[PDB]
C-alpha cells in the first residue's frame, strides 16, 4: 500500500533518562478491580443479558497491577527506556487510557506544577523477531515485517500498519549513530491546528523521519471521538490474524472492550515495544498528560454476570481466591451463608516424570531385503521390547494411503505397545479398494483379512526406483479360489480375519501363467482347488504395510527411539503436578512418597476402579499418584460479614503446606508466608483461617461435621 | 407457642407436547423418531395420567367443604380472641 | 403447557375459611355425628381443660389467656422471614416447580454433541447421510431428557397426593380437633 | 464412653468402612490399595 | 395419544396439519470477496502457505471452483455443497502448491514431515480440505519450479535434535530461516540464536507434474448475530408487514436461518442486536430492514387442549393461554376444521375465558359440585 | 404392572440409531469396524433402559412394602378395632 | 451408603465405547477430529 511521501530531513532529538518518569513519586498503582468488570473483553459468541456464566478465554489477573508508562511534553524532547525495552507479547494485553483524565498533574519534566491531566492513546511496535540498532547497539530495534499501532489526528485517529522498518541515517534518527530512542511528537503549537479541526498526519510524519516503511502490506485507520473518558484498549492474535478491541466501540460510558478491528497479521506477534510520546507544548500552553496501564492478557476461567443491558457489570477471577473458587463452581455471584465444596480452577505449570526402559532397536531388516511376498504369503514380524523408529521405515517409501483404526498415524510413531505385529506383501495401489474394511473381492476372502480387533494401520506404499535393497518380483500373484471339490462342488474356504489361507501349501508352488490352478487330493477324496491371477508389476514396486499394536497395562516394552533424558522425582517435581510418561504409561498426577506397597514384581499399582495409584521408580522408592486434583477443599461463607475461610477435608495440615500448588493463588500465597492465623488441624480436616476458641454454641448456620461449627468473625 | 408448617398438595402440571419439543416440525426428524417406537404417545399418556391423579387428589382433599358444618364466625373480635388475621377481609368497594 | 389449577384461588378461600369455621365445637362427645354450636372463645377454653387446665384458673385468667393468645395470632407474622423451616419449605416447593420448567426448556438448547443445538441448522450445513446421525443424536438426547423429566414428575405427583393425604389427615387432628399426641400438631400440648 | 454396652454390640456386629474424616487423605497412602476401603479411598482419584 | 378409544378428559394433542409455508429472506448488500491472489502468481510453498480470511463479503465458490479440477473434498462439521450456499461469520482460505500424490500426508492424523513441520490443518472450526488440479487452460498462475516442504525444524542443542513443531493453523518456526527457498534437495539452513544454540531446517525439493496441483483449506465461523460473510444469491428482500405475517415461513435473515412464525411485537430487548434471543438461546425477536420489530415464535406455539366427552361422542377445543383475536388472526396452525371454523363466523365462535380462548364453548350460568371435564380454575366443561 | 412389563419387552425392538434392532442383522450386513460400532449403540441403548428399568422396579418395591405397612396399620386400627380417628376409616364415624 | 461410593467410583473406569476410559490415552492415541469424538462420548456417560 501506499504510505504516503517519504519522510526527508533531521529527526526531534530526545533526551532518555528513566530515572525521572521511574519514580516512587509518579507511581499511582491502579490494580484491575474484576469487580468493576475492568479489561474485560466481551465475548463475541453472542450478546447474554441477565445470566451469570462462567468463561475460558483471555483474561486478565485479579488485583494485577501491570505496568504504568507515563509520557511528558517539550525543543529537545524528554522521555524513558520504553524504546529500548522489549516486552512479550505472550497472549495480548489489555491498556487502561486516561483512568485520571480530570486530577492535578505532575508534569515529569516540568516541577512545581498541576496542569488538569489529559488522557493519551498509546503508541505500539509489535513485531515476531527483535534485534539491535546498527549505530548503538541498543536492543528494541523490530526487523522484518512490523505492525505499528500509531495514533494521529491530535488523538481523534488511530494508524494500523504492517511493515518494514528501514532505518535511516541522518542524525537523530533511527539507524543513526545520534540516536536515542523512537520518540514521536505531536506537536499541538499550530502544527496540529489543535485550536482548528484536529486533522494532521504528524505523527506518522515523525515515524517516517525516524523509519522507512517499505513493502507494506495494509494501513488502515479508525476514527476516535475526542472525548476525556476512560478508555480501554486490548489486542490479541489468533489464526483469523490480529483483533483489536476497545471499550468505545459500543458504548464508550461502559467497561467492556469491543472487538472492532481484525488485522491481516498471520505470522505470530512475539515482542511488542510502548512507543515513547513527548509532544511539543510551549511553555504558553504547557499540559501535564496522563498514563497508562499495561495488563498481560492470561488464558483463565472467568465468570462473568451480563446486566439486563447485556453488558458486563462485574466478573469473577475463578482461580484468584477461594471465595472465587466457590462462586465459579456454582455459577452464583450471590451465594448464600454455608459450607460448600468447590472445584479447583487454578492451572499451574506442570514438569515431565520420564522413566523409559532401555532396549535394543527392533530391526525392520526383512521388511526392507528382499522381495516382498505376495499377499496369500505375507510375512509377518511381530516386535516386543524393542525400541523402534518409524519414521526410518515410513522415510523409504511413498505413502499412497494410511488408513488406521482406534489410533492415528502420527500417534503410532510417539507412542509405547505391548507389541507391534507388522505384515507386509507386495501389492498393487490400484486394488486398494479391495484391501479395504468389508470389501469384496478375492482378496479379502482369500488372500489377507485384516484383524480389526486391535488399533491396526493399513498402510499402501510405493517402493521407489532408488531404494535398490528391495526387488521388484515378476508380478503380482493373488489368489482367486480356495475351496474343497466335493460331490456337489465349491466349498469355499475363507481366510479368518488376520490368518493364512488354508491354500496356501498348495500355492507354494506359484504361479507361473494368470488364471493357473492347482489342485490336490485329500484323504476323505475331495479336491483341494486353488486358482491365481497374475498381472505384471507397474514401474515402481508397491507394497501394503498392515501395522497392529496392543497397548499393555503393566509396561509397553516397545517405544519408540526417543532421546528423553531419566527425569528426577526424588526432590523436585514431587507433590506438584506433573504429566508422566513411565515405561509407556502416560498421564497427569501428583507424586508423593510412600512405603511400598501393592503386589509385587509389578511397576504400577492399581486399586479396584483401576485407577494408577502407585508405581515403583527406578531409584527404588515406591510413590503415591495422584490425579492432580485430589485433596478435597471446602469453603465457609458467611454472606453477613462478607468473609469465607478454607477447610481441607481429611488432609492433614503438614501435607497441606507441602501439597501447596494445586489451590488458589491467594491460598497458594498464604500457605507460602507463615501467617499466624496458619493452618489448624481440626476433627474434619486441615481448616485455613480459623482459631480454636472454646466456645460452645446450641446451633449454628456454618456446621463444619463432627459436632464442630465456624463462628463468622 | 405457635408452630409453623407448611404441607404441599400440588405440583405445577405440565403437559409437553413431545412432537414439536423433540422434533420442533421437522419432516427429516419426525422420520428418524418413528424409529424409536411410541414414545411421544406414551410421554403424552403419563403426563395425562399423572395430572388427572393430581386432579382427583386434590378434588378429594377439597370435598370435604360439601359435609363439614360450620359457624359464623363474628368479623375481628370472637369473644375476646383477635381471630382478624386469619378471617378474610370484607369491603363492598370492589369484589369480595 | 403449564396446565391452570383445579380450583380458583376463591375456592381454596373458601376451603380455608371453612377450615377456619370448622374449628369450633363440643370436643368433648364420643363422635363426629353431632355438630355443636359452642362458640370459638368457649372451643378455646373447652381445648385448655381438656389439656390439663381446671376450669377455676381459666375463669381467673380469662383475658390473660386471651391477651397471650392475640400475642401468639400477632407474633405469626414474623415467622414468614428465611429462618424459618416451614417458609423455607415453601420456597423450596416453588424453586423445584420452576427448577422442572427451567430443566425442560434448557435441555433444548444444548448439541449433545452435534454440530449444533437446531435441527435447520443441522440440516443446512451437513447433507443426508451426515445430517441423519446428528439428528439421530439430538433425537436420543432429548427422548433420553423427557424420559427422565416424565419420571422425575411422575415421582414429584405421587409425593404430592401423599402429602395432599398427610396435610388431610393433619386438617382432620389438629385443626378440626385437639391432638393428644406428642409432636404431630407441634412441640407442646396442642391446643388449636 | 459415648456407647451404651448394647450399642457396642451393635457396632461391633455391622461392618462400615471408615471415612477418614481427619488425614484421611493421608491415611489412604499409608494403608496402600485394600479392597474393603478402596470406596472411602477413590474419593481423591474419582473426585468425590 | 395413539388411540382409537380415548377416554373423557382434557388432553394436550400435538399438530398434525403441515400447511405450506412461504420464505422470508432479508440479506444485507455486500462487496464481493475477492479470490484473486489464489488466482494469480505463483502459489506459495505449504511451509510459506499464505492466508486469506474474509468478512463482510460476498462470495462465489462455484466460481473459484469452476477454474480447478477437485481430486479431494474431505469437510468437517459442514458438507461441501453447504460451503456453497451457506452464510458466516467469517471465511478463512489457507492455500499453498501441494501435490496432489502426496494426499495422505495432509490428511487428519497423519505422520510424516508434512503436519509435523509444514502445516497441521485446525478442526477448532467447520473446515474443508480440497486438492486441486490448476488446467493448463487457466494461465493466470504459474508454475513454480519444484515443490518444496520442509522435512526438519529442530533446535541444534548439547544432546541436540529438539524438534519443533505446527502448531494447528500456525507457521513453522523456521519460516523465517526457510526464507531463502531450496535450491537443491535435502538443502539445509542453520542459524545461530542467542543462547548458543542452532536452529536448523532442511527442505524436500521435487519437481511439478505436467499440470500444477494446489491444496485449499477452507475454515468457516458460524455467528448468532449476523452471518455476514454470504454467497452471491439473487434472492429478493421479501416483506413480512403484510404477508407471510401470522403464518409459518422458512426464514433467511442475515444468516440465520430457521422456521417460525412471525407477528408484529413491540421493540423489546438490546438497542444494538438484529436478533433477539431468551436465556434459553432461543430466537425471539427479530428486527427487520422496514423498521419493524417481529416477534418471532415456532410453528407450533399455541398450545391446543381438546375436550372430549365419550358418552355424547362430542369434542371440544381449548385454546390455552391465548386470546382468542390472535386465535382468528393465527389460524393457519391448526387442524384442516378449525381452520375452517376460524375462517367462517360462525355462531359459537372463539369464546374468551379464564383458561383461555374456547371454541365450541358457551357462557353459561350453570352452577356444579363436580365435572369429569375440569378446564381449570374453577372450570368445568358441560358435555351437550 | 403391565406397563413394566410391556416397556421392557418393547426396548428390546427399537434399533436406538442403529441399521436394525436385531444382532443378528448388524453381524450380516456390516463388518467388524462398524459391526463393533453399531452392536456398542445397541449395548449402550439396552443398559441405560435396564437400569432405569431396575430403578424403577426398586422405588415400585420399596413404596409397595411402605404400602404394605400402612395396609397392616390399616387392618390393626379399623378392621381388628374400632377408630375414633377421623377420615383413617372413611368419612363419617367409623364403626366396622 | 457403601454402594453408592462403589457405582460413583466404579463407573470412571469404564470406556463406554470409546478407545478408553482415560482422556490422557485418547489425547495421546488420536487427533482433534476423532480425539472430540471419543471425549464427548466419554463426557456424555459420565453427565448422564
Ligand atoms: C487511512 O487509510 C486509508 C485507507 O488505507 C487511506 O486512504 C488511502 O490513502 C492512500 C495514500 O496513503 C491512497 O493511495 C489511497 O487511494 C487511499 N484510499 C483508499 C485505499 O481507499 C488514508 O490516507 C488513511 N488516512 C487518513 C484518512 O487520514
Ligand atoms: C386485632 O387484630 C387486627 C389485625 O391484626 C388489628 O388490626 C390492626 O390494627 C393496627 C393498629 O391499629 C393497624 O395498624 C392495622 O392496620 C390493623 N390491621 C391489620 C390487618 O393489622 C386489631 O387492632 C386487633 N385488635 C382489635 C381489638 O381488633
Ligand atoms: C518427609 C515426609 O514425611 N515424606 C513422606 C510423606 O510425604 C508421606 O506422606 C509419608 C507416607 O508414608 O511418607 C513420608
Ligand atoms: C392488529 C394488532 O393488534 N396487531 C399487533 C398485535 O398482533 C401484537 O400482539 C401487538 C403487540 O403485542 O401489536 C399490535
Ligand atoms: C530502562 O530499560 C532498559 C532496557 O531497555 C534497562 O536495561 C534499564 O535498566 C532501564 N532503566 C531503568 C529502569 O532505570
Ligand atoms: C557495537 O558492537 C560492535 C560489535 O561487537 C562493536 O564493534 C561496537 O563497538 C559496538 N558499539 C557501537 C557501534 O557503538
Ligand atoms: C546488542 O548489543 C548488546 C550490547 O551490550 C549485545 O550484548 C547484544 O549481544 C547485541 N545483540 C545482538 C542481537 O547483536
Ligand atoms: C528479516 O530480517 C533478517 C535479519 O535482519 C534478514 O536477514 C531477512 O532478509 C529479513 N527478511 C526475511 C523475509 O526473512
Ligand atoms: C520488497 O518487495 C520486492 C518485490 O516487490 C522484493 O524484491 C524486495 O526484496 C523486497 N524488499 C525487502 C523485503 O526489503
Ligand atoms: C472526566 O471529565 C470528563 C468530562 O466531563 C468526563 O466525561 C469523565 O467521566 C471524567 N472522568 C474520567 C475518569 O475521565
Ligand atoms: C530414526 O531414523 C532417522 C532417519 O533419518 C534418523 O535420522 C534418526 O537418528 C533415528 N532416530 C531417532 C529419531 O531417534
Ligand atoms: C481380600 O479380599 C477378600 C475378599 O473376600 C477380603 O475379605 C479381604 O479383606 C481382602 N484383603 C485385603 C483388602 O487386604
Ligand atoms: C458466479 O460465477 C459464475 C461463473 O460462471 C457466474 O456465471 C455467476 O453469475 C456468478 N454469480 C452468481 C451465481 O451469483
Amino acid at each position: 500500500v501506499d504510505m504516503g511521501t517519504t519522510g526527508s530531513g533531521n529527526c526531534i532529538e530526545s533526551q532518555v533518562a528513566p530515572d525521572f518518569f521511574e519514580t516512587a513519586r509518579n507511581i499511582w498503582p491502579l490494580p484491575i478491580d474484576t469487580s468493576k468488570a475492568e479489561g474485560v473483553i466481551y465475548p463475541n459468541g453472542k450478546s447474554y443479558s441477565n445470566i451469570s456464566l462462567t468463561y475460558t478465554g483471555l483474561y486478565p489477573k485479579a488485583n494485577d497491577l501491570g505496568k504504568q508508562y507515563i509520557f511528558s511534553d517539550g525543543s529537545r524532547l524528554f522521555v524513558s527506556n520504553y524504546s529500548r525495552q522489549v516486552e512479550t507479547f505472550d497472549d495480548g494485553f489489555i491498556v487502561r487510557i486516561g483512568a485520571a483524565s480530570n486530577k492535578t498533574g505532575t508534569t515529569v519534566i516540568s516541577q512545581s506544577t498541576n496542569r488538569p491531566i489529559k488522557k493519551i492513546y498509546p503508541a505500539f511496535m509489535l513485531g515476531h523477531s527483535v534485534g539491535n540498532y546498527t549505530p548503538t547497539n541498543i536492543t528494541g530495534r523490530y526487523l522484518n515485517h512490523t505492525l505499528v499501532i500509531l495514533p494521529d489526528g491530535c488523538g481523534t485517529l488511530v494508524h494500523a500498519f504492517y511493515c518494514i522498518l528501514q532505518p535511516r541515517t541522518q542524525a537523530y534518527c533511527a539507524g543513526a549513530s545520534t540516536f536515542t530512542s523512537v520518540t514521536v511528537w505531536d506537536t499541538p503549537a499550530s502544527d496540529c491546528a489543535n485550536s482548528q479541526s484536529y486533522n494532521q498526519l504528524a505523527n506518522l510524519n515523525a515515524f517516517k523521519l525516524y523509519f522507512d516503511l517499505i513493502n507494506c502490506t495494509f494501513r488502515y485507520n479508525y476514527t476516535i471521538t475526542e472525548d476525556e473518558n476512560a478508555e480501554w484498549f486490548g489486542i490479541t492474535q489468533d489464526t483469523q490474524g490480529v483483533h483489536l478491541y476497545s471499550s468505545r466501540k459500543e458504548n464508550v460510558f461502559r467497561n467492556n472492550m469491543f472487538h472492532f478491528a481484525t488485522l491481516p497479521v498471520y505470522q505470530k506477534i512475539l515482542y511488542y515495544t510502548v512507543i515513547p510520546r513527548s509532544i511539543r507544548s510551549p511553555f504558553n500552553d504547557r499540559k501535564a498528560w496522563a498514563a497508562f496501564y499495561i495488563y498481560k492478557l492470561h488464558p483463565l476461567t472467568y465468570l462473568l454476570n451480563f446486566d439486563v443491558e447485556g453488558y458486563i457489570t462485574k466478573a469473577v477471577d475463578c482461580g484468584y481466591d477461594d471465595f472465587a473458587q466457590l462462586q465459579c463452581s456454582y455459577e452464583n455471584f450471590d451465594v448464600e451463608t454455608g459450607v460448600y465444596s468447590v472445584s479447583s480452577f487454578e492451572a499451574s505449570p506442570r514438569g515431565e516424570f520420564i522413566e523409559q526402559s532401555v532396549t535394543k532397536e527392533c530391526d525392520f531388516s526383512p521388511m526392507l531385503t528382499g522381495t516382498p511376498p505376495p499377499i496369500y504369503d505375507f510375512k509377518r514380524l511381530v516386535f516386543t521390547n524393542c525400541n523402534y523408529n518409524l519414521t526410518k521405515l515410513l522415510s523409504l517409501f511413498q505413502v499412497s494411503e494410511f488408513s488406521c483404526h482406534q489410533v492415528s498415524p502420527s500417534s503410532l510413531a510417539t507412542g509405547c505397545y505391548s507389541s507391534l505385529t507388522v505384515d507386509y506383501f507386495a501389492y498393487s495401489t490400484d486394488m486398494s479398494s479391495y484391501l479395504q474394511p468389508g470389501s469384496a473381492g478375492e482378496i479379502v476372502q482369500f488372500n489377507y483379512k485384516q484383524d480389526f480387533s486391535n488399533p491396526t494401520c493399513r498402510v499402501l506404499a510405493t517402493v521407489p526406483t532408488n531404494l535398490t535393497t528391495i526387488t521388484k518380483p515378476s508380478n503380482y500373484v493373488h489368489l482367486t479360489e480356495c475351496y474343497i471339490s466335493t460331490a456337489y462342488g465349491k466349498n469355499y474356504l475363507f481366510n479368518a480375519p488376520g490368518g493364512y489361507t488354508p491354500c496356501l501349501s498348495l500355492a507354494s508352488s506359484g504361479f507361473s501363467r494368470d488364471r493357473q490352478s492347482h489342485s490336490q487330493e485329500l484323504p476323505d477324496g475331495s479336491f483341494l482347488t486353488t486358482t491365481g491371477s497374475v498381472y505384471s508389476v507397474g514401474s515402481n514396486l508397491q507394497m501394503a504395510f498392515i501395522i497392529s499394536v496392543q497397548y499393555g497395562t503393566d509396561t509397553n516394552s516397545v517405544c519408540p527411539m526417543q532421546a528423553l533424558r531419566n527425569d528426577t522425582s526424588i526432590e523436585d517435581k514431587l507433590d506438584v503436578c506433573v504429566e508422566y510418561s513411565l515405561h509407556g504409561i502416560t498421564g497427569r498426577g501428583v507424586f508423593h512418597n510412600c512405603t511400598s506397597v501393592g503386589l509385587r514384581n509389578q511397576r504400577f499399582v492399581y486399586d479396584t476402579f483401576d485407577n494408577l495409584v502407585g508405581y515403583h521408580s527406578h531409584n527404588g522408592n515406591y510413590y503415591c499418584v495422584r490425579p492432580c486434583v485430589s485433596v478435597p477443599v471446602s469453603v465457609i461463607y458467611d454472606k453477613v460479614s462478607n468473609s469465607h475461610a478454607t477447610l481441607f477435608g481429611s488432609v492433614a495440615c503438614s501435607h497441606v503446606t507441602t501439597m501447596m500448588s494445586q489451590f488458589s493463588r491467594m491460598t497458594k500465597t498464604n500457605l507460602l508466608a507463615r501467617t499466624t492465623p496458619g493452618p489448624l488441624q481440626t476433627t474434619v480436616g486441615c481448616a485455613m483461617g480459623f482459631i480454636n476458641s472454646s466456645m460452645v454454641v446450641d446451633e449454628c448456620q456454618l456446621p463444619l461435621g463432627q459436632s464442630l461449627c465456624a463462628i463468622p468473625p | 407457642g405457635v408452630t409453623q408448617e407448611f404441607i404441599e398438595t400440588t405440583i405445577q402440571k405440565i403437559t409437553v407436547d413431545c412432537k414439536q419439543y423433540v422434533c420442533n416440525g421437522f419432516k427429516k426428524c419426525e422420520d428418524l423418531l418413528k424409529e424409536y417406537g411410541q414414545f411421544c404417545s406414551k410421554i403424552n399418556q403419563a403426563l395425562h395420567g399423572a395430572n388427572l391423579r393430581q386432579d382427583e387428589s386434590i378434588a378429594n382433599l377439597f370435598s370435604s367443604i360439601k359435609t363439614q358444618n360450620t359457624q359464623p364466625l363474628q368479623a375481628g373480635l370472637n369473644g375476646d380472641f383477635n381471630l382478624t388475621m386469619l378471617q378474610i377481609p370484607q369491603v363492598t368497594t370492589g369484589e369480595r | 403447557k403449564v396446565l391452570p389449577p383445579l380450583y380458583d384461588p376463591y375456592m381454596e378461600a373458601a376451603y380455608t375459611s371453612s377450615l377456619l369455621g370448622s374449628i369450633a365445637g363440643a370436643s368433648w362427645t364420643a363422635g363426629l355425628s353431632s355438630f355443636a354450636a359452642i362458640p370459638f372463645a368457649q372451643s378455646i377454653f373447652y381445648r385448655l381443660n381438656g389439656v390439663g387446665i381446671t376450669q377455676q384458673v381459666l375463669s381467673e385468667n380469662q383475658k390473660i389467656i386471651a391477651n397471650k393468645f392475640n400475642q401468639a395470632l400477632g407474633a405469626m407474622q414474623t415467622g414468614f422471614t428465611t429462618t424459618n423451616l416451614a417458609f423455607n419449605k415453601v420456597q423450596d416447593a416453588v424453586n423445584a416447580n420452576a427448577m422442572a420448567l427451567s430443566k425442560l426448556a434448557a435441555e433444548l438448547s444444548n448439541t449433545f454433541g452435534a454440530i449444533s443445538s437446531s435441527i435447520s441448522d443441522i440440516l443446512a450445513r451437513l447433507d443426508p447421510p451426515e445430517q441423519e446421525a446428528q439428528i439421530d443424536r439430538l433425537i436420543n438426547g432429548r427422548l433420553t431428557s423427557l424420559n427422565a423429566f416424565v419420571a422425575q414428575q411422575l415421582v414429584r405427583t405421587e409425593a404430592a397426593a401423599r402429602s395432599a393425604q398427610l396435610a388431610q389427615d393433619k386438617v382432620n387432628e389438629c385443626v378440626k380437633s385437639q391432638s393428644k399426641r406428642n409432636g404431630f400438631c407441634g412441640t407442646g400440648t396442642h391446643i388449636v | 464412653k459415648y456407647r451404651s454396652a448394647i450399642e457396642d454390640l451393635l457396632f461391633n456386629k455391622v461392618t462400615i468402612a471408615d471415612p477418614g474424616y481427619m488425614q484421611g487423605y493421608d491415611e489412604c497412602m499409608q494403608q496402600g490399595p485394600q479392597s474393603a476401603r478402596d470406596l472411602i479411598c477413590a474419593q481423591y482419584v474419582a473426585g468425590y
